[PDB]
């Protein structure tokens, strides 16, 4: 499986 | 303090039921696989740098967002291109509150929206 990140906007 | 607020931290939440342990990132795709949008759980990170990582079910697919523990308070990994500070929680059950909009914050631009943690069973 590809494991993909990610981050969060915060707005 | 120092180390007590740490290690009170990864306590609670190891108890909070989120937390699974000895689950990896491709672990966290399985068990989100045939679960609803919005299905999440929380598993130690494989990065050096980070204890754990929150893994979420999105209308786009499994997503993965590491957690940062400065200070023995949690949040989100943050897009600089935010326009507020991060939010930030001593506390993985208000975390994960904070999360859950009814039908907000996004991810790069599909919305983050926490609704169930992943039973057993």
């Amino acid at each position: 499986s590809t494991v993909e990140y990610s981050t969060v906007v915060h707005s | 303090s120092e180390y007590q607020l740490v290690v009170n931290a990864v306590r609670k939440l190891q108890e909070s039921g989120f937390y699974w342990s000895a689950v990896t990132g491709g672990e966290a795709n399985l068990l989100l696989s045939a679960e609803p949008a919005g299905t999440f759980l929380i598993r130690d990170s494989s990065d050096q740098r980070h204890f754990f990582t929150l893994s979420v079910k999105t209308q786009s697919g499994t997503k993965n967002l590491r957690i940062q523990c400065e200070g023995g308070s949690f949040s989100l990994q943050s897009d600089p291109r935010s326009t507020q500070p991060v939010p930030r929680f001593d506390c993985v059950l208000k975390l994960v509150h904070h999360y859950m909009p009814p039908q907000a914050y996004y991810i790069y631009k599909i919305p983050l929206v926490l609704s169930r943690p992943l039973s057993s069973n």
